[PDB]
Parts: structure tokens; C-alpha cells; sequence
């Protein structure tokens, strides 16, 4: 596993249908930001 | 009051007439930034005031941070989060590109991230036996162990 | 021309039907002055239709000052000064905060 791998993994292949993203919104962003994809994340959070 | 309306002329009290009615703000715009935003953006005017000046720049973390310490936990939480994988030793290049590709930059991300899931599960753990001290027989000895 | 636009995101009913009777003259009715002020209230209140139905929260620096609404009183848009309100219309007003979620200033306009 390289972190390259586990951002995308997380990013694209689950994603926020598997997140759940309209009931646990800061568990997708805390996934986002521990991975260190804080533009994503970002621009995660401000769409809400 | 029917004293003091009879009084500017023999009485001697200090109302050249009565009060301009209510104005001590300076002009709001009417105003569509909320509680929060308002609160931030105080925090931005505290943060931009400090450039104009010449001072020290301030950690921006912790002026944003201190409008999460009012309301919501779960954004108190964020922002304790956001501290943790922000304390970074950063190498003062010229390129965020750069530093964001650095290998040493991506393992002390990770080093961070893995403190704060750590730390993390520590408060959950702490929390669990003090709240269950009769099943968890804590005794008098600190230590993670 | 300042300070008075402050207290006018506090009144819980008057702004609405003051929308709702212009919505009516401008699309109902088709009037041509009203799209004029449409465009306007539109602008000025995408705040309200963005959260819909959402209470102004409570404030200590609204509890305090009708508290004291019988001693220190509390300024009103359209007065000019302040009104000193009775102990019932300060109860009520707490009451009326606590039984819907409202913000105590709201409750005192709201009375």
C-alpha cells in the first residue's frame, strides 16, 4: 500500500455513496483529511 | 418627568433635549453574514489587522479554531483535527507542490494522522472505563497498560 | 444614515407577509411596479428561503436587555427610543422563547 493508493481508494473506488455523505458528513471529511486530500476535502465540505 | 419637561430654562439638569434615539454602531449594511460568519470574519479582521501593522504573523489555527470552542463539538472535533495534520515542519520552499510531494512532508502527515487516531482512541478508551469503573477495577496505577 | 439595520432579521412575521403579498402582486396579479421591488426583497431575503422556517437562535445580549426591558427598556424599528415593557410582555416573551426555540428579541417583536 502506498498513500497514493489509499487516497484514490477512498476518493474514487468507495466514495461518498459509501460514506454515506448525507448523514455522517464529518466522517467523510475526517477520511478525506487524514489522508491528507485537504483540497478535496474542502471542496467536499463547502458544497454542504 | 414632568419636572424635568418643565426644567431647561430654572431647574439645571443636563438634557439639551432627550436622547438622538438608539446609535452607537456604525453602519451594519443590513447585514446577511450569520452568528458564525460574523464570528470568523472578526477573527479574519483580527488576523488581516496584524499584516497592515507590521506585527508577528499569527497562527491562523488557533483564531479559527477559537469560534468552534462556542456551539457545535462535532466542529470543535474538526478543527482539533485540522490542528493536528496543520502542526507540520515544513521546509520554507517557494512551491506548496513540492513540499506536498516531499516524502518526508507525506510521512509526517501520516505521523500526525496516526497521533490523532492514537490520541483518539485513547479519550475513547478513557472514557469507556470511567464511565464502567465497577466493571473496568481501574485501581490506583496511571499508564496506558 | 446608521446605525438602525440590526434588529430586522428579528421579527418573526411581518417580513413574511410583506414577501408573500408582493410574490402575490408581482406573479398572480402580473404588475409591472412589483417586479421592481421583487428583484429587491428577492436579494434582500435569500438568507430566509436558503434556511426555511429556522428560528433567530437566543442571545445573552438580547436575555439581558428584556430583563431589563422594565428598568433599561429595549428599542423597536418604527420607535423612536426605547419602549419600557411590562412584566407580562417580559415573561411572556421568555415564554414564548423556550416554547418555540427562538431568539428573545424575536419573542419581544413576535408580542
Amino acid at each position: 500500500l502506498t498513500l497514493s493508493q489509499f487516497q484514490k481508494q477512498l476518493l474514487e473506488d468507495y466514495g461518498e455513496s459509501h460514506f454515506t455523505v448525507n448523514q455522517q458528513p464529518f466522517l467523510y471529511f475526517q477520511v478525506l483529511f487524514l489522508t491528507a486530500q485537504f483540497e478535496a476535502a474542502v471542496a467536499f465540505l463547502f458544497r454542504m | 418627568h414632568t419636572l424635568l419637561a418643565s426644567g431647561e430654562d430654572a431647574l439645571d439638569f443636563t438634557q439639551e433635549s432627550e436622547p438622538s434615539y438608539i446609535s452607537d454602531v456604525g453602519p451594519p449594511g443590513r447585514s446577511s453574514l450569520d452568528n458564525i460568519e460574523m464570528a470568523y470574519a472578526r477573527q479574519i479582521y483580527i488576523y488581516n489587522e496584524k499584516i497592515v501593522n507590521g506585527h508577528l504573523q499569527p497562527n491562523l489555527v488557533d483564531l479559527c479554531a477559537s469560534v468552534a470552542e462556542l456551539d457545535d463539538k462535532s466542529i470543535s472535533d474538526m478543527w482539533t483535527m485540522v490542528k493536528q495534520m496543520t502542526d507540520v515542519l515544513l521546509t520554507p520552499a517557494t512551491d506548496a507542490l513540492k513540499n506536498r510531494s516531499s516524502v518526508e512532508v507525506r510521512m509526517e502527515f501520516v505521523r500526525q494522522a496516526l497521533a490523532y487516531l492514537e490520541q483518539s482512541y485513547k479519550n475513547y478508551t478513557l472514557v469507556t472505563v470511567f464511565g464502567n469503573l465497577h466493571q473496568a477495577q481501574l485501581g490506583g496505577v496511571p499508564g496506558t497498560y | 444614515a446608521t446605525p438602525l439595520a440590526v434588529n430586522s432579521a428579528a421579527s418573526l412575521w411581518g417580513p413574511y407577509k410583506d414577501i408573500w403579498h408582493k410574490v402575490g402582486n408581482a406573479l398572480w396579479r402580473r404588475q409591472p411596479e412589483a417586479v421592481h421591488l421583487l428583484d429587491k426583497i428577492l436579494k434582500k431575503h435569500k438568507p430566509d428561503f436558503i434556511s426555511l422556517f429556522k428560528n433567530p437562535p437566543k442571545n445573552v445580549q438580547q436575555h439581558e436587555k428584556v430583563q431589563k426591558a422594565s428598568t433599561e427598556g429595549v428599542a423597536i424599528q418604527g420607535q423612536q427610543g426605547t419602549r419600557l415593557l411590562p412584566e407580562q410582555l417580559i415573561k411572556e416573551a421568555f415564554i414564548l422563547s423556550d416554547l418555540f426555540d427562538i431568539g428573545e428579541l424575536a419573542a419581544v417583536e413576535l408580542l
